[PDB]
RNA sequence: AAGCUAAGUUGAUAAUAAAUAAAUAUUGAAUACAUAUUAAAUAUGAAGUUGUUUUAAUAAGAUAAUUAAUCUGAUAAUUUU
RNA sequence: AGAGUAGAUAUUGUAAGCUAUGUUUGCCACCUUCGACUCAACAUUUCCUCUUGGUUGUAAAAGCUAAGAAGGGUU
RNA sequence: AAUAUUUAAAAUCAAAUAUAUAUAUAUUUGUUAAUAGAUAAUAUACGGAUCUUAAUAAUAAGAAUUAUUUA
RNA sequence: AGGUAAAUAAUCUAAAGGGAAACAGCCCAGAUUAAGAUAUAAAGUUCCUAAUAAAUAAUAAGUGAAAUAAAUAUUAAAAU
């Protein structure tokens, strides 16, 4: 009835003994990381516009960053994935925009196809939100601060002056054809080559930047906006992300 | 702490020790007299 | 006249447990051993020119036995090319990060020859802080070697 | 040797037993090695406290006179010597502590330097000259109380933890020379420098 | 001495062996022709070759450096040669008075038995 | 006016934690004393180290769909985030 | 040796002794551009910042001297 | 145990070889170690890996350093 | 001084081969053309890399492991 099936004495006669634990595992570095604990959502930045408060007097600009069908699409767990975070979901889109797979996977976490997915990753299970549920701007409180991730302006090929604040050579006193040069880019022979990451004219902008303690200014839940204290990475309509400040309580 | 190459105990109450690969003179009486060897 | 004939068990690759619970040799000493089995001398077919060497599976390599203060001392180096990023780890730092396991791979790495197939030869190296491991059942084995193990550790083994 | 010699008297109370660890533990050295296998123990009246020891070690228990004796299986070993005078030490300490109790006395000393007890008990408070608030957890084993404020007396069953604790304490504000002011513990002195 | 001829400043042990061998062939060398001189002077005397080999009394050889390397005072064989004297020549210019024998040229061929008495 | 900009605006100088350096101790022999240990045990200790935080790269893993009247991409057009 | 109110070794340390460095001025002859601007990378023999030993010459505060320390900074 | 030198086979003793030979004479050989001192600039730099051992327990490892040797 | 000036020997010069990591001059050894069984030289024999097993001591400092760094200091060890 059984299969054939041989096994090595060295193998079977092995004392079991149980591996330690490693730095470079998983479980480690989710142990080791600093995080949030709690859920963050979606938003868009739609602009920028005063907000004047109304005790003090004082002025202070603010961008205002609505929150359109934020929705926790499903959640990770250290079992399965390794850490626990929240895949929060924004928006609505059409059928056309959306890939067939997206759709079934969107139809089996039942939410609508979204605009934008990303996840929020958090300290424990407890700070896991039930998936399916709604998050409104009333999720986070007026005064309290937030991190705040998204991608930043697009400036194109930019030379070291606008990347590095590169001082440049002089205007006048026969300075010739050189004006917003890095000027020398290395060392004659000792290293015979450019150093890597050597400051030089390159792409900038439309890479990511968190801006860490952001005062939450103002919530409506009427409007689907939240306020937020000064500025925010990237153009208008640019997707971003808002979780508990970690640094600020 | 004298730092020196040569470490000799000076009066009767300095002591030598040996910790962590270096030859230590401490003493209880004078505390001008802590040496140690390299 | 010797070589004609059927050549195919010659160049088989086997699968050779090592417990280093078990093992009384050093480190170095192991490493050096593993390379040959690696390398394929011990098997007689061999040719410099054809990769024709075994898998090991090395297991408990946490009880590796290592001589001196090197576990405290023993600095492992590496350098990405940029001036100023020298990493120098000790032996028991690379332990901490990765484990035993990745200090006998190095060791079996340098022992090694420095050619096209040292990569494939390092990969067919597999370590294991531990006790359990996948190979378990690939192990080479033999009928006769069967009555030394009690009955229900193999099936227990088996369904492993 | 001359100390791992001397034979330690023993009361009815107190019994020095001895047996083998759950898992023995090897100390490698360079070239010699140090396997800790046996695990003395000396239960008495105040409490009880262990002795993790090498192998080559064994004790030799008389009936006749209280006496209990301890030796090694090789002395001209010049590693297992060394042992040798230290384990007898230790248990002899261990006695002590059990029937006695080893005590350490610190006193302060200077304009609002003083002791108190925050954590009823578990939490030597000491005022030393800081802003800050300063202090440490009792250990297990170790019981505090204070006569005075400026006087505080740490008292436990281990010789060494009760004496680190006591170095721990000091080390807030050991004795200066200037003035004679700081934390004392025990017979402690200090040789005071000219005013000028 | 920026170009680096690299030779240790001592002898590995197959080295040493190897020199040791040497010596020993030198000395049998002195006592095959001491030997042979000895045979033709009992074939002139009017003996066999095997006889001449068993004889009791042996020849010394009359010639002056084959003398020489008779007497062990002058030139010692293996057994008989120190440790140093083996493996370490005299330099009056080293530190220690003391050099490599292998940092001697052609010191494969070139033998050096001998050193001073106290250096 | 938009845009772009700094003279302008907003934020950050990335904790807690772990092991250490010099240095400071506990008990304690070898060596009847002494000795913080270049002995066994037990503790403190740095703008440094490990990390943490941030960015870029990579893609283990995960959800979903699976020869298609509208599967997934590209070529094409209108464009700019 | 000698200064250091007294005490060579807190701090100082003649002339002579033993080394390291390849930062100066030379010597050799294998080998036929100083400064400014710009951007700097590296070292540590540390100037500042952090930790610590000594300082009849650390009362305090400023110092002096020594050990660890190249993270950040250094018109 | 304490004090103070020396680190030596010249003397001395021991061992071995050669001449008359159970002895004498002559010759040859045998007398410390570790650590600190310790040190700059592209990057660790024994050529590299790595080498210092361990009972239970292996048909099995235990310098791959230094010194004197053997097969 | 990898300096300079000559004395003696060797090699290079004009010499390929093995060793010395790499190497004009060092250690071996001199290529007429092959063959590859046997003796080998210098140098080696854990792996990289052709080839190894032992004995007696010492070191614990990775000292050292084919390029030996000094006076002096400390700790031992022998002999008197
Ligand atoms: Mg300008
Ligand atoms: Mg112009
Ligand atoms: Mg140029
Ligand atoms: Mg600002
Ligand atoms: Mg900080
Ligand atoms: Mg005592
Ligand atoms: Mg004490
Ligand atoms: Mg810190
Ligand atoms: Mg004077
Ligand atoms: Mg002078
Ligand atoms: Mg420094
Ligand atoms: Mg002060
Ligand atoms: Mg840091
Ligand atoms: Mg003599
Ligand atoms: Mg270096
Ligand atoms: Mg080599
Ligand atoms: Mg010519
Ligand atoms: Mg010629
Ligand atoms: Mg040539
Ligand atoms: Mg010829
Ligand atoms: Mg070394
Ligand atoms: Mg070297
Ligand atoms: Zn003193």
């Amino acid at each position: 009835s059984t299969r054939p099936f041989l096994v090595a004495p060295s193998i079977a006669n092995s004392i079991t003994t149980e591996a330690p634990a490693i730095n470079h595992s998983p479980e480690l570095a989710n142990a080791r990381k600093w995080l949030p604990k709690r859920c963050g959502l979606i938003t868009r930045k739609k602009g920028m516009m005063p907000y004047f408060d109304k005790s003090t007097g004082e002025r202070s600009a603010a961008t205002i960053l609505e929150v359109n069908n934020v929705e926790v699409i499903m959640h990770r767990t250290s079992e399965v994935n390794g850490y626990f975070a929240c895949q929060v979901g924004y928006g609505s889109r059409h059928l056309s925009k959306v890939s067939r797979q997206m759709l079934g996977h969107f139809a089996s976490k039942v939410v609508n196809p979204k605009e934008h997915v990303a996840e929020f990753r958090v300290k424990d299970e407890k700070g896991l939100i039930p998936p399916g549920t709604l998050l409104k701007p009333s999720f986070f409180k007026e005064g309290q601060y937030v991190d705040v991730r998204s991608v930043s302006k697009g400036k194109g090929f930019t030379g070291v002056m606008k990347r590095y604040g590169f001082k440049g050579l002089r205007a006048s006193h026969g300075t010739s054809i050189m004006h917003r040069h890095g000027g020398s880019y290395g060392q004659n022979q000792d290293p015979g080559r450019v150093l890597p990451g050597r400051k030089m004219p390159g792409h900038m902008g439309n890479e990511h930047v968190t801006i860490q303690n952001v005062k939450v200014l103002k919530v409506d839940d009427e409007n689907n906006v939240i306020w937020v204290k000064g500025s925010v990475a990237g153009p208008k309509n640019s997707f971003v992300k808002i979780q508990d400040a970690i640094k600020k309580t | 702490f004298k730092v020196r190459t040569s470490v000799k105990k000076f009066c009767s109450d300095c002591y030598l020790v040996r910790r962590k690969g270096r030859v230590y003179i401490y003493c209880k009486s004078n505390k001008k007299h802590k040496q140690r060897q390299g | 006249s010797q070589k004609i004939g059927h050549s195919g068990l010659a160049f088989a690759r086997l699968w050779h447990h090592v417990d280093v619970a078990r093992d009384k040799r050093t480190l170095g000493r192991l490493a050096s051993a593993i390379a040959i089995t690696l390398i394929g001398r011990h098997k007689p077919v061999y040719h410099p020119s054809q990769d024709c060497g075994d898998y090991v599976v090395v297991t408990n390599c946490q009880k590796i036995r290592v001589t001196g203060k090197k576990f405290e001392q023993k600095t492992y180096w590496s350098h990405s090319g940029r001036p100023g990023q020298l990493k120098l780890q000790t032996m028991n730092k690379v332990v901490a990060d990765k484990g035993f396991g990745e200090i006998l791979k190095k060791a079996v790495s340098g022992m090694l020859p420095k050619n096209k197939l040292r990569k494939q030869r390092l990969d067919r190296l597999k370590v294991f802080d531990g006790s359990e491991n996948p190979y378990k059942q690939n192990i080479t084995a033999f009928a006769h070697e069967q009555s030394s193990i009690p009955e229900p550790l193999k099936e227990s083994i088996f369904n492993q | 040797s001359q100390v791992g010699s001397l034979p330690l008297y023993i009361s009815p109370e107190v019994q020095v037993s001895i047996n083998a660890l759950s898992m023995p533990r090897i100390i490698r050295k360079g070239r010699t090695s140090m396997n800790i296998s046996q695990n003395i123990t000396v239960k008495g009246p105040k409490g009880e406290l262990s002795v993790e020891v090498p192998d080559f070690l064994h004790l030799d228990k008389d009936e006749k006179h209280g006496k209990i004796n301890v030796t090694v299986q090789n002395s001209e070993d010049k590693h297992q010597r060394s042992m040798w005078g230290t384990v007898r030490s230790l248990i002899n300490n261990h006695i002590i502590g059990v029937t006695e109790g080893h005590l350490a006395v610190l006193r302060f000393v200077g304009t609002g330097y003083r002791a108190q007890l925050e954590n009823d008990g578990k939490f030597v408070n000491v005022k030393v000259g800081a802003s800050i608030k300063q202090g440490l957890d009792v250990p297990e084993g170790i019981v505090v109380k204070t006569p005075a404020p400026t006087s505080l007396i740490i008292e436990g069953c281990n010789k060494q933890q009760v004496l680190l604790f006591a170095a721990k304490l000091r080390k807030f504000h050991p004795p200066e020379p200037y003035k004679g002011k700081g934390i004392y513990v025990n017979d402690e002195t200090i040789k005071l420098k000219d005013k000028k | 001495g920026g170009l680096l001829w690299k030779i240790p400043w001592r002898m590995s042990t197959h080295q040493k062996t190897r020199q040791r061998e040497r010596l020993r062939n030198v000395d049998q060398v002195i006592k095959q022709l001491t030997l042979g001189l000895h045979v033709q002077r009992c074939q002139d005397k009017g003996l066999t070759y095997q006889e001449a080999m068993e004889s009791k009394k042996k020849y010394k050889p009359r010639s002056k450096s084959l003398r020489l390397l008779n007497k062990p005072s002058v030139f010692p064989k293996e057994n008989q040669m120190s440790s140093k004297d083996k493996y370490w020549t005299f330099d009056k210019k080293a530190v220690g008075y003391r050099k490599g024998i292998h940092k001697v040229p052609k010191w494969t061929k070139i033998s050096i038995r001998k050193a001073p008495k106290f250096f």
